[PDB]
RNA sequence: AGGUGGGGAGUUUGGGGGCGGCACAUCUGUUAAACGAUAAGCAGAUGUCCUAAGGGGGGCUCAUG
């Protein structure tokens, strides 16, 4: 009954993993595996970790949010929270970071010269003749309109077009082979 | 010359290979960073953009 | 109790407090490095200490200084 | 399309790392005993646990390269392969990969005197909670071997790193002992696992701040016998610690206002 | 031999930043690997909503005997 939990030599505690180290003597009197009492004597030691370890957890501070349920996202007031603290082990890493980066030809460009990058205002490009912004790319933009136009006014020239647009994502994709070998 | 050159300089740090960027008074004293600067203190075009 | 209250002398040469403003001011540089740029205006009555501490900064008389406020 | 990409995504390396995926590889002689193992292992690592489809003959001390090839094209990161040879009574192994390379390999082998979850009084237990552990003698942080096993253990169990937990998730502990202390250069005593479920007896004695915690063991009772070990070269453990990195005088004072110290 | 080499001389010092963008039911020349099936691209009358990704939700199971 009584919670009262005490050891000479100071407990070690990880709250941001939930885990604590108890680096007191261990019977090995007791601890034998043909002991009866090893069984009994681990229940109460591992008790006693738990306790400790509870009393130190739970004197964390915890949030208490005003919102509701409202979306999926969200999180209930009623649910009291203990507010951990940033992990202390530093456990091994899986993989390496990637700070690796692409040094394709167009960085070293930008920053020798003082063109600033693009800062991707949007899709909706304006053209004439239609009374709509008719967006460059992404839905039956202005790419594909001068094939779709039945005027080519200048041999099928409607073709013509296509291939030097293929012809220029094939030298795309050849800059990028080259630049991936950086 | 032969160092005073600034085609030995230009050689010697490789930027011929991307000499397609050379800007008005590229030397050592004052680069484009520079150069670029200064021009400043040597709008009205007029144009009609469509402000839609 | 609201301000550094940094002492400073006006003499040209033999000024007094100079070294602990320009501490102060190299500390400010510190704290806006990423500006690159900085610039320290002053306010007081005329005559007080304005031209002849920014001389007395510079070590060497620039702004002219007389016993007159304008 | 698209949903090969997403796998391709969580196949490269990550500045935040989800939790650690565990790949289990049953051995040519996967015992009964060694299966029921492999199953109650599974019941504390689900639903983040992924069995391999039959027997294997793959010796991790003898051939490295396959583990490394299950690794790479099933994107886990934690190994277990369970072979128990005539010497090696009930050995388990386990292994851990960086970039795909092998880390460390470890021989773990449990005694006959072991408990099955089913032997231990039926009780509550939700998947996916993150339990709590407790490491019992100076061993654990005073030791190369068993600092790994530690280690090990927390990787395989610490779940994820969230800095919010619910008061109801302490459901379990995970007790981890060690078989008595013992002198330096002596064997290594055999590692005692134990897992405990939490009871909340009340308060009486303890006013009302803190209940008088209870423990029932649930198992499984595992004595972790310690055999062949490999470690990382200490260039690898250096990568393996790399961090993110994600001031003078410059301080986020409450309310964001940036502030500083004049001096 | 190599080097400093406007210290010296002749000359100019013109008239310009963003852009590439489509996926499936089709048939034709090459590809065709040659007892063949007919694939992994090139360009084409061909559309179509898959909003240039099919993301979710609810259902079906399939070549071939
Ligand atoms: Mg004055």
């Amino acid at each position: 009954l009584p919670v009262t939990v005490e050891k000479p030599i100071p407990v070690v505690y990880d709250l941001g993993n939930l885990a604590a180290f108890d680096s007191n003597v261990l019977d090995k009197n007791d601890l034998d595996s043909s002991n009866a009492r090893r069984e009994e004597k681990i229940k109460s030691l591992t008790r006693d970790n738990v306790q400790l370890l509870i009393n130190q957890l739970l004197s964390l501070p915890m949030k208490t949010t005003t919102e509701s349920v409202g979306g999926t996202g969200g999180q209930s007031s009623v649910m009291t929270l203990l507010q951990l603290p940033d992990p202390t082990t530093d456990l091994p890493r899986e993989k390496p970071l990637p700070k690796a980066k692409a040094m394709t030809k167009w960085e070293k460009f930008a920053a020798k010269k003082g063109i600033k990058p693009k800062e991707r205002a949007g899709k909706m490009i304006y053209d004439e003749a239609s009374g709509e912004w008719v967006p460059k790319w992404g839905y039956k933009g202005a790419n594909k309109k001068l094939d779709d136009q039945w005027l080519v006014e200048v041999i099928d020239p409607r073709t013509l077009n296509r291939a030097e647009r293929k012809r220029l994502v094939k030298k795309n994709e050849k800059q990028q082979r080259r630049n991936m070998k950086n | 010359g032969t160092g005073k050159k600034e085609k030995s300089r230009r050689i010697r740090e490789g930027d011929t290979k991307d000499g397609n960027l050379r800007v008005k008074g590229e030397n050592f004293y004052r680069d484009s960073k520079r150069v670029k600067f200064l021009n400043m203190y040597t709008f009205q075009d007029s144009t009609i953009p469509d402000a839609r | 109790k609201e301000r550094p209250t940094l002492a400073f002398h006006a003499s040209i040469t033999n000024s007094f407090g100079k070294g602990s403003l320009i501490q102060l001011l190299r500390q400010f540089s510190q704290l806006h490095t990423d500006r690159k740029q900085i610039s320290v205006g002053f306010i007081g009555y005329p005559n007080t200490g304005k031209s002849s501490i920014i001389n007395t900064l510079r070590k060497k008389k620039v702004c002219q200084v007389a016993p007159i406020p304008g | 399309n698209a949903r090969a990409k997403r796998a391709l995504v969580k196949r490269e390396a990550k500045l935040v790392e989800n939790v650690k995926q565990a790949l289990f590889i049953p051995g040519q002689s996967c015992n009964k005993n060694l299966h029921d193992i492999m199953v109650d292992l599974s019941a504390l690592k689900k639903p983040d646990m992924k069995r391999f489809n039959r027997k294997n003959d793959i010796h991790p001390f003898e051939d490295m390269s396959p583990l490394e090839f299950f690794s790479e094209k099933n994107d886990c990161s934690l190994m277990v392969l369970m072979t128990s040879s005539k010497k090696r009574k009930n050995n388990m192994t386990f292994i851990r990969t960086f970039g795909y390379k092998i880390y460390d390999m470890i021989e773990l082998m449990v005694a006959d005197n072991f408990k099955l979850l089913s032997d231990f009084k039926k009780l509550t237990f939700t998947v996916g909670l993150k339990p709590m552990f407790t490491f019992q003698g100076a061993a654990f942080d005073t030791h190369p071997v068993y600092k790994q096993i530690k280690s090990l253990f927390l990787d395989f169990f610490r779940g994820e790193s969230t800095d919010l937990q619910d008061v109801a998730g302490l459901q379990h502990v995970i007790s981890m002992t060690i078989q008595g202390d013992f002198q330096d250069g002596e064997p290594l005593p055999n590692v005692l696992f134990r897992v405990y479920k939490l009871k909340s007896y009340k308060s009486d004695q303890g006013g009302k701040r803190l209940p008088r915690i209870e423990l029932v063991e649930i198992g499984p009772r595992l004595d972790f016998k310690i055999g062949r070990i490999h470690t990382p070269s200490p260039d690898m453990v250096t990568e393996a610690h790399k961090k993110p990195k994600q001031k003078k005088n410059v301080e986020l004072d409450i309310m964001g206002d940036k502030l500083g110290r004049i001096h």
